[PDB]
């Protein structure tokens, strides 16, 4: 997260991270056994970590649970990043509490201007590279589809939306992928891609979760 | 911007006669430029040439619309400028893990049959000292995954690059 | 071919392609049953396609015949690319007409400055990648041995020549390999190798066909 602030330990209780050798993506806990993250985060042999703040210290509230199933959307395209959503089943259910809690799925789509919370452990610089110890947070408004499409001509599908600032300075970044974009208590977005981070007229692009609520249900109920 | 050994921004290949850089190890005593060791077909291992050995020239490229300069944290195709039969390209990529010299690793390779269109996306990441960088290897240009770092492996006396390994830092040096 | 033009459907009736799922090389039809191409284009189970313009379509003037024999030159060296010539025998004789014709083998070598036609479906950009649907053509002079050797010191054997422009901008490229270099209706060149595409001071290098006329005939006579 570039130009964000320090969330505070366990203030974002649905935030999880995806691990294989290091932190490489975020994710969102949507129930005790299922994580929603980005399809381009797919890896064999993943471990999900829940209840973290300082990823580099064992603080006491963590749960590290192996991923038993990783179900990439069947229409996922890795060139265009169309349908960049993944469901991860946990090997055993997370113990839910004040610091490990699920986030609600949307019941309708969010409109332009809706302020959202974006979180992750990704890069905090747009000019360089710095990876934070503690979870970072960003408040960002969803942008109109018009300015989004203009920012990235011919690249935005109806399964993506932009959020952030046309003037730059605040954005999600490398390592934030799969992470939550939460608007009024609902998971509306998954950190997907962008052209650099926090650049002028290059807002971050996000998986439009409200498109996938039915696909998520069916997948959870068949797996 | 990513700067070269002279402090000038590293230029991307946007057509015409593209700008070229060797990639030198920035380790104290000697570097030797990055170069190729034949593996198979049109494929080579990316390794560090002996000292005083010229490295191979590398061109850096990106998708259309990109500004002409290499930016920190961004992702680029790395391509050696080297004579080649036209069925082969020279783009770098993350290789399948293998055992070689009693070493198990995923090497960085360069080159493949052009039609497979294989290449990985490499990222220059900053270091405590300006003009000195760590490379990272990505499977995507614009996606916000955090890529694994590239490091070095001592394989039968030769220093080869792969995912992980030993701390390895570089400078970009202009060519010609 | 970078910096060339659209040939125009069937205006190069001797141009063929070599296929194994992919079109990966050009070739020249020297008679109803024999294609000449580059030794490094060798692959088992080659399909030769003739009479093409748009390679990503069956256009119905096209012929597809399997290679029954792929004879690489016995002194071919895959490191130096010395002797980069290969003969391909067609499983069945090509039907010849206006859109599929043989190109004559040269009776003597061409000199520096001679104008030639180079053709293929290889890359059209020096930066990035773009593969044409239709055949592309380039007119290029054969350069002096002197400037050829200077451009690639130690790498030019007496079986190789250079063609193109020292100032760059026009050149053969990835995918053009095995393709024809025809000078005044005689096949003097096989697209072989080069450093980059269209780069200043780095012209294409071509297998000097006039060195092989005798060998070609012997190979035809024996197979
Ligand atoms: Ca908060
Ligand atoms: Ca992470
Ligand atoms: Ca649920
Ligand atoms: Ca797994
Ligand atoms: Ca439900
Ligand atoms: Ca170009
Ligand atoms: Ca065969
Ligand atoms: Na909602
Ligand atoms: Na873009």
């Amino acid at each position: 997260i570039v130009g964000g602030y320090t969330c505070g330990a366990n203030t974002v209780p649905y935030q999880v991270s995806l691990n294989s050798g290091y932190h490489f993506c975020g994710g969102s806990l949507i129930n005790s056994q299922w994580v929603v993250s980005a399809a381009h985060c797919y890896k064999s042999g993943i471990q999900v970590r829940l209840g973290e703040d300082n990823i580099n210290v064992v603080e006491g509230n963590e749960q590290f649970i192996s991923a038993s199933k990783s179900i990439v959307h069947p229409s996922y395209n890795s060139n265009t990043l169309n349908n960049d959503i993944m469901l991860i089943k946990l090997k055993s259910a997370a113990s839910l509490n004040s610091r490990v809690a699920s986030i609600s799925l949307p019941t309708s789509c969010a409109s332009a201007g809706t302020q959202c919370l974006i979180s992750g452990w990704g890069n905090t610089k747009s000019s360089g590279t710095s990876y934070p110890d503690v979870l970072k947070c960003l408040k960002a408004p969803i942008l109109s589809d018009s300015s989004c499409k203009s920012a990235y001509p011919g690249q935005i599908t109806s399964n993506m939306f932009c959020a952030g600032y046309l003037e730059g300075g605040k954005d999600s970044c490398q390592g934030d992928s799969g992470g939550p974009v939460v608007c009024s208590g609902k998971l509306q977005g998954i950190v997907s891609w962008g052209s650099g981070c926090a650049q002028k007229n290059k807002p971050g692009v996000y998986t439009k979760v409200c498109n996938y609520v039915s696909w998520i249900k069916q997948t959870i109920a068949s797996n | 911007p990513v700067v070269d050994s002279d402090g000038d921004a590293v230029q991307l290949n946007l057509g015409g006669n593209y700008p070229l850089y060797t990639i030198q190890s920035a380790a104290i005593g000697f570097r030797g430029g990055l170069s190729t060791l034949r593996k198979d077909a049109c494929k080579s291992y990316v390794y560090e040439a002996p000292e005083t050995d010229r490295g191979l020239p590398v061109g850096f490229s990106a998708s259309a619309t990109s500004q002409p300069v290499m930016q920190l944290g961004s992702r680029y195709k790395f391509s050696f400028s080297m004579p080649v039969p036209l069925i082969c390209d020279t783009a770098w990529s993350i290789g399948k893990s293998e055992t070689n010299g009693g070493i198990s690793f995923q090497p960085i390779t360069a080159g493949d049959y052009f039609y497979l269109n294989n290449f990985s996306w490499f990222e220059a990441r900053s270091t405590e000292e300006t003009g000195v960088y760590k490379l990272a290897a990505c499977s995507c240009e614009f996606c916000k995954i955090a890529c694994p770092e590239v490091g070095s492996f001592n394989v039968n006396g030769r220093t080869l690059l792969g995912i992980g390994g030993e701390h390895f830092t570089v400078q970009f040096q202009k060519f010609d």
